[PDB]
């Protein structure tokens, strides 16, 4: 499923994610435009054999289990496949826990390198949430 | 002459191509990496690879066909059977070593620097 800015916006505040831990809503909108582009199938495998899934693009080294990254852990104890369905309840539930685990919303680098900083309200301007 | 991509050109489908671009890469970045672009689109990730493990990842659409590689400084890409879909303009990037990476991913927004791009026309 590909979501529309607006329709993420409104299901992520639904799901409580506006300033969760600090962070306005817009970031984690802005986050997956530019991780994902919306898209809550996308995958994309990492050079150390890992791979980011679903739309906030959570990688089964740390977070998921995919049954294919050896040595790696599952911290969000669910199979990295829950995080592609249309949705987004398993992504929010596991980037709540991704978020609190030291280094904020540094932990999604698309997020660092295009969203940080800027005036990511402007991702949820004119939407009905 | 940093991250300045070279080597494009314009070729029947079927034909290859090699990319370059110079770099001064252990040690001020953790990955590095090819995107293109066609006009008026988003920049597509296409290689990336660990500047210090030398593992690399590949987009669905050139795995097989292209490879980065990395001649500690010139960041290469082979270009192998060139496909029409390949036509675009093609940039190499790199990140920043003030940030830690245990591993490295083709998504164009994991990379804050590049340089100028050539241009690859496949019909």
């Amino acid at each position: 499923k590909v979501f529309g800015r607006c329709e993420l916006a409104a299901a992520m505040k639904r799901h409580g994610l506006d300033n969760y831990r600090g962070y306005s809503l817009g970031n984690w909108v802005c986050a997956a435009k530019f991780e994902s582009n919306f898209n809550t199938q996308a995958t994309n495998r990492n050079t150390d054999g890992s791979t980011d899934y679903g739309i906030l693009q959570i990688n089964s080294r740390w977070w998921c289990n995919d049954g294919r990254t050896p040595g790696s852990r599952n911290l969000c104890n669910i199979p990295c496949s829950a995080l592609l369905s249309s949705d987004i309840t398993a992504s929010v539930n596991c980037a709540k826990k991704i978020v609190s685990d030291g280094n904020g919303m540094n932990a999604w680098v698309a997020w660092r390198n295009r969203c940080k900083g800027t005036d990511v309200q402007a991702w949820i301007r004119g939407c009905r949430l | 002459v940093q991250l300045q991509a070279s080597g494009g050109g314009s070729v029947q489908a079927g034909q290859s191509l090699r990319l370059s671009c110079a770099t001064s890469a252990t040690s001020s970045s953790n990955c590095m990496g090819w995107f293109r672009q066609a006009p008026g689109k988003e920049r597509e990730g296409v290689a990336v690879i660990d500047t210090g493990r030398g593992n690399t990842a590949y987009a669905d659409s050139v795995q097989g066909r292209l490879t980065i590689s990395l001649d500690n400084n010139t960041l290469y890409l082979q270009m192998n059977s060139l496909k029409p879909e390949d036509t675009a303009m093609y940039y190499c990037a790199a990140d920043t070593s003030t940030w830690y990476r245990g591993y490295c991913g083709t998504n164009p927004n994991y990379f804050s620097y590049w340089g100028q791009g050539t241009q690859v026309t496949v019909s």
